[PDB]
């Protein structure tokens, strides 16, 4: 069936400039049929534009579409704090799709890390298994690339990560990564490293940190 | 007379206008789109509230008085044709529409819609999506639809179902394009015909009823006969298909409640 | 104003079945028809089906062609839907809408889109039993300084952390949960703390889980 694409991926603006969302559909789309939706993080979602170019009842003047064919546009005229969302289109010329997703957030001066690492508390040398979490403080912009080693190997698999949202306040990101292992391995060594490269940083960092 | 009485029909469900004229898809006039309303409430002002380019005509009977009248059904013709080609949709026309794809009886007593959809219908590159019929052996008759192609042989030669010279196709295509003028612009069209029959009166409109009042003088409307008199508990003989006498003096006798089916004499008072 | 609202969660096991409601209030119900659909943690929106409220016509996507079935009662005004034989990728959360994209009555496509949106009800499809959260702590080191705690292999979802009710709330970050091998959940819990306060003041942390009654109190001490 038909196919939208949504591009790009994530848009990285300021509170105030204009923004262009794009869909593109496989076929041809009749542009009756094709609509826009907002979604906000934790909240359901809602009509911005139908008809390609018709406004939902009780949106803000400053959200306009347009486009045709096989190409269509979403345009926001100035950017306010409430705008930072993800947006989804829609046609229903044949059976019903959704796009992908394009996620707009704040772009802004670029910060750095404050990497960290924990040693396994006591609690868990009794359980039979034991976990060490290396931490990425305030920093800006999101992608930031993180390996284990232990003391002298690029380990894979074992480590799982969580990304928080962006900052209210600081508009900034913080970062944990979790490697779980049982205690049989962990007393098989000693020390343990955490490295991490980011734009931010002129050098990638290596934190480490032994037994003791 | 004392009091007011309304009687009308227990019927919840709203008229689907709103599937008529937002419909994504028009059809042709040569193959017009016919649906048909029953067992609704009709509530016209949402054709009012339209933006004045929507060309709205009826004839019969006046649109502010449609708030208040009963009828058995309803029937809403789409089409879509071009700019110049809406005079020809009136009773009592003639054109290549009127004669050839849709025609209109003189007692017609139905609206007439018209709206510019050439944001809609039109294509940069050209939409040869609309067709209409441009040779007929004859004219047709009212509320008659010819969706049917085949050769039209003008002179005295037959052909092999085979087109070229006297020998024609009998469709044709609009060919609209969003660079024209007004009158060669795509206009959707939607007329409303109200079927009115001695029936139990589906299609009644927005209004509440009232309790029904009995041996006194009063003011009655029954959907939508209204006059005024005493009610009596007739024993007549009604068939269960009729709905209400009439007396040698050619008016209103005896009716039937629409609420609870009963029969009543109506008395001057 | 029109509204929609939705039941609450589940917590389903594979092969089972499961039902989701959507009662409507504020415009009149047969005039428009109902759809749902439904977004992944982490994925984008999916379409499940429409159905009118007129007639009781349905439509369904080829992917849930065979599992899914939606009903109405005009009694109430409420929607109903069956998704049977929930396997693991049925975790999701099903939103409940108004529909202005086909005819209730005719049953052709109009000019419009989903204009009124339900709460959503999120659904889990796991074999797991509920258990109550463990916490460790995650103290700062010798030499701002930084520290938190722990909470790993708890089920369901739904924990709340807290840092002694709320006193040092500005400076706390909490991560989303995310799902081990194990069918379990794990979160951690992050403050930032002045490099001068990590021997007197006192750091505890709350945390509560519903499903399995634990309002557990935890205090992280320099080591
Ligand atoms: C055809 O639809 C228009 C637009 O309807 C709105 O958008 C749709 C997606 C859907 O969400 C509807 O529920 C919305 O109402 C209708 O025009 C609106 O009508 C309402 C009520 O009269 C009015 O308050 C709004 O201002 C109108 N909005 C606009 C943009 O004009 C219209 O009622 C429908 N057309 C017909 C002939 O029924």
């Amino acid at each position: 069936e038909i196919v939208l694409t949504q591009s790009p991926g994530t848009l990285s603006l300021s509170p105030g400039e204009r923004a262009t969302l794009s869909c593109r559909a496989s076929q041809t789309v009749s542009s009756t049929s094709l609509a826009w939706y907002q979604q906000k993080p934790g909240q359901a979602p809602r009509l911005l534009i139908y008809g390609a170019s018709s406004r939902a009842t009780g949106i803000p003047d400053r959200f306009s579409g347009s486009g045709s064919g096989t190409d269509f546009t979403l345009t926001i005229s100035r950017l306010e704090p409430e705008d930072f969302a993800v947006y989804y289109c829609q046609q229903h010329d044949t059976s019903l799709t959704f796009g992908g997703g394009t996620k707009v957030e704040i772009k802004r001066t670029v910060a750095a890390p404050s990497v960290f690492i924990f040693p396994p508390s006591d609690e868990q040398l009794k359980s039979g298994t034991a976990s060490v979490v290396c931490l990425l403080n305030n920093f800006y912009p999101r992608e930031a690339k993180v390996q284990w080693k232990v003391d002298n190997a690029l380990q894979s698999g074992n480590s799982q990560e969580s990304v928080t949202e962006q900052d209210s306040k600081d508009s900034t990101y913080s970062l944990s990564s979790t490697l779980t292992l049982s205690k049989a391995d962990y007393e098989k060594h000693k020390v343990y490293a955490c490295e991490v490269t980011h734009q931010g940083l002129s050098s990638p960092v290596t934190k480490s940190f032994n037994r003791g | 007379p004392t009091e007011s009485i309304v009687r009308f029909p227990n019927i919840t469900n709203l008229c689907p206008f709103d599937e008529v004229f937002n419909a994504t898809r028009f059809a042709s006039v040569y193959a017009w789109n016919r649906k048909r309303i029953s067992n609704c409430v009709a509530d016209y002002s949402v054709l009012y509230n339209l933006a004045p380019f929507f060309t709205f005509k009826c004839y019969g009977v006046s649109p502010t008085k449609l708030n208040d009248l009963c009828f058995t059904n309803v029937y809403a013709d789409s089409f879509v044709i071009r700019g110049d080609e809406v005079r020809q949709i009136a009773p009592g026309q003639t054109g290549n529409i009127a004669d050839y794809n849709y025609k209109l009886p003189d007692d017609f007593t139905g609206c007439v819609i018209a709206w510019n959809s050439n944001k809609l219908d039109s294509k940069v590159s050209g939409n040869y999506n609309y067709l209409y019929r441009l040779f007929r052996k004859s004219n047709l008759k009212p509320f008659e639809r010819d969706i049917s192609t085949e050769i039209y042989q003008a002179g005295n030669k037959p052909c092999n179902g085979v087109a070229g010279f006297n020998c024609y196709f009998p469709l044709r295509s609009y060919s609209f394009r969003p660079t024209y003028g007004v009158g060669h612009q795509p206009y959707r069209v939607v007329v409303l015909s109200f079927e009115l029959l001695h029936a139990p009166a589906t299609v009644c409109g927005p209004k509440k009823s009232t309790n029904l009042v009995k041996n006194k003088c009063v003011n009655f409307n029954f959907n939508g006969l209204k006059g005024t008199g005493v009610l009596t508990e007739s024993n007549k003989k009604f068939l269960p298909f009729q709905q209400f006498g009439r007396d040698i003096a050619d008016t209103t006798d005896a009716v039937r409640d629409p609420q609870t089916l009963e029969i009543l004499d109506i008395t001057p008072c | 104003q029109v509204q929609l609202v939705q039941s609450g969660a589940e917590v389903k096991k594979p092969g089972a079945s499961v039902k989701v409601s959507c009662k409507a209030s504020g415009y009149p119900f047969t005039s428009y028809g109902i759809s749902w659909v439904r977004q992944a943690p982490g994925q984008g929106l999916e379409w499940m089906g429409w159905i009118s409220t007129y007639n009781g016509n349905t439509n369904y996507a080829q992917k849930f062609q065979g599992r899914v079935t939606m009903t109405t009662d005009t009694s109430t005004t409420t929607g109903y839907m069956e998704l049977r034989r929930l396997r693991s990728d049925d975790t999701a959360v099903y939103y409940c809408a108004r529909d202005y994209t086909r005819g209730a009555w005719f049953g052709e496509s109009l000019i419009g889109g989903f204009d009124n949106w339900g709460q959503g009800t999120l659904v889990t499809v796991s074999s797991a039993s509920t258990k109550g959260p463990s916490v460790f702590p995650l103290a700062p080191s010798s030499k701002t300084a930084a520290l938190g705690c722990l909470v790993k292999d708890y089920f369901p979802e739904p924990v709340t952390v807290s840092w002694n009710s709320g006193a040092l709330t500005s400076g706390v970050h909490t991560f989303p949960a995310v799902l081990q091998s194990s069918g379990l959940y794990s979160l951690s819990s992050v403050v930032t703390v002045p490099s001068s306060s990590l021997g007197t003041q006192t750091y505890i942390c709350n945390v509560n889980h519903k499903p399995s009654n634990t309002k557990v109190d935890k205090k992280v001490e320099p080591k």
